[PDB]
């Protein structure tokens, strides 16, 4: 199924996934499109933090729902 | 056995949060 990954840069990313897939596989797909490693990636669904140990079905993430993308921001 | 597969899903999800929990305190102590 398709989902939406909305950034805070006004940019919407679409990924073809399955409802039983883990979050880290989705972050691997984001790395496949972009080259950003998953430790630098954070995902938010309806104000809730996503953990890589669970699946999309565990958070009831379904076809073409909207995610949020915030990046790891460390300085110095 | 019906709710044994649903309660194991609650145990496996929170135990995976403990892997990020010990990683949260292991990362906080450097800075």
């Amino acid at each position: 199924m398709q989902i939406f990954v909305k950034t805070l840069t006004g940019k919407t990313i679409t990924l073809e996934v399955e409802p039983s897939d883990t979050i880290e596989n989705v972050k691997a797909k984001i790395q496949d499109k972009e080259g950003i490693p998953p430790d630098q990636q954070r995902l938010i669904f309806a104000g809730k933090q996503l953990e890589d140990g669970r699946t999309l079905s565990d958070y009831n993430i379904q076809r073409e729902s909207t995610l949020h993308l915030v990046l790891r921001l460390r300085g110095g | 056995r019906t709710r044994l597969l649903d309660s194991e899903i609650k145990i496996m999800k929170s135990e995976v949060l403990r892997v990020t929990h010990e990683l949260q305190a292991m990362k906080d102590k450097i800075k």
